[PDB]
């Protein structure tokens, strides 16, 4: 339980999110990063060192979130330009640049089967846009204020959503329908994600608790005490066992899925943690921030 | 107390079977600085143990681990919590002293810390285990409610402030808890006055508590366009009396002076409003107020180098990285090269953790025209930027529309979007005349380099 | 209940609500006044 | 005015290599806002320092307010309102030297000042912005003053 690997530097400004593979793709020895200094760096996690293997630019304004898609080995990024860019690490060239305009872009969201690109609208709808194709498909027609996370299930069965004010709205992707809405908190939800079963999901507010709720019957499941910070970003092992929590107090708590307590803690970064993201196997704990450094964790 | 000191320090050289003598001397010094008492309780802890075997009673522990609580030595403070609990609960014949209001004591300490040790489920746990046995106590009442406050301040935080006030209705500090309710949404400015007049009697007089949230609620009238109105005025002159009384009856009173301050600059006196300032700042600057009271001034006399960090270290606390209020007040005549670029990386650092504000979406166009502006018009300048000002300016004018088309604005209606317009148009006109300029220079740089391969080529 | 007397009557508060609004330090209005009172007359 | 610097230190560690003189000794404050380094001797005979305390160090180019920069003799007999007057521990001395990161191309960003007060040594170590009003041979004056707080 420590770190492996200490990225100094890993950026000129400060990253706001970390994606890496989780597949046998061409994905989980590849790191891809977006930074607000416009470097979308393709680290290429070979011989258990992080090797710059592309650096993508384009983006007229930092890149906002960056994930790998999970059936291929291609990638995008967007920002708050309102132009989504598709890129690809196969060849370090851009696919395409969905200009959702006019400000309407938010977190990205792969699709589990690599077909649909959620993002999020100022309008309070999350557009469907589709990756092979750009336009806007189908929108869900649930308003409010805005969108701030939308998540895809590893299995694709569900769909949740982090409003301003605590609002999970549980979709359903195989129909395009609200089916529930999850209002156990009045923070403004920062990131979510779906357990490996698609069976618990975390939701990261602003008031520092992990209240882990269920999809199958839409209820909490237990509310876990998380930092004093606000979680910023969560994700869960893949082999199903523990969830690391992105905190803004420079603390990198692993809290247990099951018991519901930290089994270990970072302190190395200097600066609030912004992306966490684990690896095929969960063992190396990929981590970014405003430190600007790219700390690979270790809990064999 | 300095008699007790001056006869503590008699008894402190000589060593007449001291026994009880570092006792005092701590329970003198827990106002003082905490690590006297520290000092204190670690040698009265050990003096306890060669008369007798006779453990440490739970009421020293309990005490040497308060001072810990404060300090950051929360897990040694949890482990006297701890063996205070374990062994208050050994006194089974301390019927006399009370060992259950000692449990009660150290427990509440320790509820008090869970909650401070990022642990909301057992501090929730503890203080339920003394309401449990008894409900007659109101610290644990009111400690409750704020834990569920973090979530929002509309869940059983609201209902437990109020339910601790019935049943004790002269506690001054739920009373006072009752109005820091309604702040969370300042539309009860001019009727928050009764609620907060309710313990104005007498009987609780004086309470600064109180008449300083007075002055507070008549100052945040302030900011307004109807001064001429001969309505603001009459508002600072009473907050200057409420001011002037907490005075006279305090002269140490730093938040008294926090107002005159605030008042005497919307009297226009920014020269003369970092004397009162100063007196302030010196005796704590660490609170988040004065960092930013100062910091108005500085930006004031144009003096951003020493406004930005002024702003910087109020963000260096550990409760978010990225506020608003800060950022709009971090950007007000910046017209340099490290104030524009970089001011935009702070705008979309802002607007990242929440982007439905309307005027972060102003300013980012602002600054975007600024920048444009100052490579459009006078340069003659890089190849690339010309390039990379169309780019800029196209984003800016797509902001334009966007933002005509919203309802609320910021309590200004954003009509005068039209000369901004116009700026752009004139600055499209611009760029596409001095895109050749780009070219012209295209040619130059490569006659130059090929004049200049023809001299190495001589050589 | 005897409970509350148990305990209200053997702990100790050295700071409350008031404390915080003084400073621990000696800051009279001798220095204070002065400038107040030459703002106005000026006016 | 004639305010060169202003902040709020304290002392952070007291001659630490060892006391090397008996009324002199070094503190080794650090600021509060501007987040600047010092490093000063003064007379610990005549104004004595201990560990964290607390002070006003306003360096200052002149002491008059007016900023009518006066010459460099001493004259006791004067009636004009001085800065000094609200200070405890004034000095008087020349700034000798300002090192920097610079590079060869681009600017510096921590400056250095080194101001001598007749033979007791100062170091001012922060950021190229705050070290402004600062150029090597010229006078200056210390101005500091204990916070009771």
């Amino acid at each position: 339980y420590g770190i492996l690997f200490k990225q100094e530097q890993a950026h000129d400004d400060a990253i706001w999110s970390v994606a890496w593979g989780t597949n046998k793709k061409e994905n989980s020895e590849t790191v891809v990063t977006g930074s607000l200094d416009d470097l979308v760096k393709v680290w290429k996690w070979r011989d258990e060192r992080l090797d710059l293997q592309w650096s993508l630019e384009g983006h007229q304004l930092g890149v906002v979130s960056v994930d790998i898609s999970h059936t291929l080995p291609i990638a995008a990024s967007s920002s708050l330009d309102a132009h989504i860019r598709l890129w690809d690490l196969e060849n370090g060239k851009q696919i395409k640049s969905i200009d959702a305009g006019p400000v309407d872009a938010w977190t990205l969201a792969f699709s589990p089967d690599s077909q649909y690109l959620a993002t999020g609208t100022h309008v309070g709808k999350v557009n469907i846009f589709g990756v092979e194709s750009g336009k806007k498909e189908y929108s869900l027609d649930t308003r409010g204020k805005f969108i701030l996370s939308i998540a895809y299930s590893p299995d694709g069965k569900y769909l949740a959503s982090g409003a301003i004010d605590g609002i999970i709205n549980i979709f359903d992707i195989a129909t395009g329908k609200l089916l529930h809405t999850l209002e156990g908190h009045a923070m403004p939800i920062r990131s979510l994600t779906f357990s490996p079963d698609s069976q618990l999901l975390v939701t990261a507010s602003d008031d520092g608790y992990i209240k882990i709720y269920d999809v199958q019957h839409a209820n909490l499941a237990g509310t876990l005490s998380g930092h004093a910070s606000w979680v910023l970003n969560v994700a869960f092992c893949p082999d199903d066992t523990h969830f690391v929590s992105s905190s803004s107090d420079k603390s990198v708590k692993v809290w247990d899925v099951g018991t519901r307590t930290c089994v270990h803690t970072f302190f190395d970064h200097q600066d609030q943690v912004w992306g966490v993201k684990y690896n095929g196997n969960g063992s190396k704990i990929v981590s970014v921030g405003d430190d600007q450094e790219i700390h690979i964790y270790d809990c064999p | 107390r300095d008699i007790a000191k001056g006869h503590l320090k008699k008894v402190t050289e000589q060593y007449p079977d001291d026994v009880e003598a570092w006792i005092e001397l701590a329970q003198i010094l827990e106002q003082t600085d905490i690590q006297g008492a520290l000092s204190a309780y670690g040698t009265a802890t050990r003096i306890l143990q060669e008369k007798v075997q006779a453990d440490v009673p739970p009421e020293i522990l309990n005490n040497v681990g308060a001072l810990h609580f404060r300090l950051g030595n929360l897990g040694e403070a949890k482990k006297y919590f701890l063996a205070s609990l374990d062994r208050a609960k050994a006194e089974a014949e301390h019927d006399e002293h009370y060992y259950n209001a000692i449990s009660v004591t150290t427990s509440y300490n320790l509820a008090r810390l869970y909650e401070a040790m990022c642990e909301f489920h057992e501090a929730e746990k503890l203080y339920k285990n003394i309401l449990r046995e008894h409900p007659n106590y109101v610290d644990c009442y009111l400690r409750l409610g704020a834990m569920a406050r973090d979530k929002g301040n509309f869940y059983e935080a609201s209902d437990w402030f109020k339910e601790a006030l019935q049943i004790n209705q002269d506690h001054p500090d739920a009373w006072s808890l009752i109005g820091n309710l309604h702040l969370a949404k300042q539309e009860w400015g001019p009727g928050q006055k009764k609620f907060e007049r309710i313990l104005k009697q007498p009987s609780t007089q004086s309470d600064t508590y109180s008449m300083l949230a007075l002055g507070n609620v008549w100052l945040q009238t302030l900011h307004q366009p109807t001064r001429d109105r001969e309505k603001e005025k009459r508002h600072q002159d009473r907050a200057l009396a409420i001011y002037k009384q907490v005075l006279r009856n305090d002269a140490k009173n730093l938040y008294a002076a926090n107002g005159i301050g605030a008042v005497l600059a919307h009297k226009g006196y920014f020269r003369e409003a970092r004397d009162v300032f100063a007196q302030v700042r010196e005796a704590t600057a660490d609170i988040s107020d004065v960092w930013l009271n100062l910091a108005h001034i500085y930006v004031e006399q144009k003096q951003y180098i020493s406004a930005v960090q002024m702003y910087e270290n109020c963000l260096r606390k550990f409760y978010k990285h990225q506020n608003t209020e800060v950022v709009l007040y971090l950007a007000r005549a910046l017209f340099k090269c490290g104030k524009l670029q970089e001011c935009k990386q702070t705008l979309l650092k802002a607007r990242h953790v929440a982007p439905s504000d309307t005027v972060l979406m102003f300013n980012v166009a602002l600054v975007l025209q600024r920048l444009a502006t100052s490579v459009l018009k006078d340069e003659k300048s890089n190849l690339k930027e010309v390039l990379n000002a169309v780019k800029e300016l196209e984003l800016a004018h797509r902001y334009f529309s966007y933002l005509s088309k919203v309802g609320d604005k910021m309590r200004f209606d954003l009509a005068l979007a039209a000369t901004e317009a116009r700026q752009c148009s004139d600055l499209l006109s611009q760029a596409q005349y001095h895109v050749a300029r780009a070219r012209k220079q295209d040619e130059e740089e490569r006659e130059l380099r090929a004049k200049q391969e023809q001299e190495k080529e001589l050589l | 209940v005897d409970v509350t007397r148990d305990i209200v009557s053997r702990e100790r508060v050295w700071r409350t609500r008031t404390t915080i609004l003084q400073s621990t330090g000696k800051n009279f209005s001798k220095n204070i006044f002065a400038i107040l009172q030459s703002v106005k007359a000026r006016e | 005015a004639g305010i060169l610097f202003e902040d709020i230190f304290d002392v952070k560690d007291i001659d630490p290599e060892g006391k090397k003189f008996d009324r002199v000794s070094r503190l080794h404050c650090e600021s509060e806002s501007f987040k600047m380094d010092l490093i000063l001797d003064v007379n610990i005979q005549i104004y004595p320092v201990d560990l964290g305390d607390k002070f006003r160090l306003v360096i200052a180019s002149t002491l008059y307010e007016d900023g009518t920069l006066d010459d460099g003799e001493y004259n006791p007999t004067d009636d004009r309102p001085s800065r000094a007057d609200q200070f405890e521990y004034v000095m008087y001395g020349k700034v000798y030297r300002i090192e920097g990161d610079e590079t060869s191309t681009e600017a510096a960003t921590r400056l250095s000042a080194y101001v001598s007060y007749g033979g007791l040594l100062m170091r001012l170590q922060g950021d190229a912005n705050n070290l402004h009003g600062f150029e090597v041979d010229s006078r200056v004056y210390l101005l500091m003053k204990k916070l009771a707080f």
